[PDB]
């Protein structure tokens, strides 16, 4: 997943 | 199936992940990857065929998650590094400036050096706690698959990362770049769980  | 760590598996013939690392939990068979793989009871399939179940996971708040596997799956203290293999010795947690390793289905082997710990990460989900940081690269896809020292020692299993419109993080400098995973100590405790040695 991609931290945002 | 041979259970490798770094291998495709598909979660309800939908998305796909990473194997992270072969465990037994007693006399069940069974593999740790990362808990935003899948759900409980979800099913998992490797070269088509169902190999097992979700049996718990923690997401988000931690990244971590095992597949209960039918008797039938052969499991192997084994992680992909293209054709070949490096194998599982262990679970020494390695320190801040040691080289690391990571192998998925999407960016395949990688290296770097861990970067920082107790990393948080905040995912459309929730926050990710407790996160271990590289600069190997990887992609989408790669998720749940191992992190691993070029001497065996298993570290944990890939959660998220910078990745970039190309849907990675290799076409921009190891400087630059933020990989982060669950650490694997926690999942074998939590969950019981021996790590398959060879």
């Amino acid at each position: 997943l991609q931290p945002i | 199936a041979n259970i490798v760590g770094g291998i495709e598996y598909s979660i309800n013939n939908a998305s796909l992940c990473s194997v992270g690392f072969s465990v037994t939990r007693g006399a069940t068979k069974g593999f740790v990857t990362a808990g935003h793989c899948g759900t409980v009871n979800a099913t998992a399939r490797i070269g088509g065929a169902v190999v097992g179940t979700f049996a718990a996971r923690v997401f988000p708040g931690n990244d971590a998650a095992w597949v209960s596997l039918t008797s039938a799956q052969t499991l192997l203290p084994r992680v992909a590094n293209g054709s070949s293999f490096v194998t599982v010795r262990g679970s020494t947690e390695a320190a801040v400036g040691a080289a690391v390793c990571r192998s998925g289905r999407t960016t395949g082997y990688q290296c770097g050096t861990i970067t920082a710990k107790n990393v948080t990460a905040n995912y459309a989900e929730g926050a990710v706690r407790g996160l271990t940081q590289g600069n190997a690269c990887m992609g989408r896809g790669d998720s749940g698959g191992s992190w691993i020292t070029s001497a065996g020692q298993a570290q944990g299993v890939m959660s998220g990362g910078n990745v970039q419109s190309n849907g990675n993080n290799c076409g921009i400098p190891a400087s630059q770049r933020s990989s982060l995973f669950q650490r694997l100590q926690p999942i074998l405790s939590q969950y019981g769980l021996s790590l398959v040695t060879g």
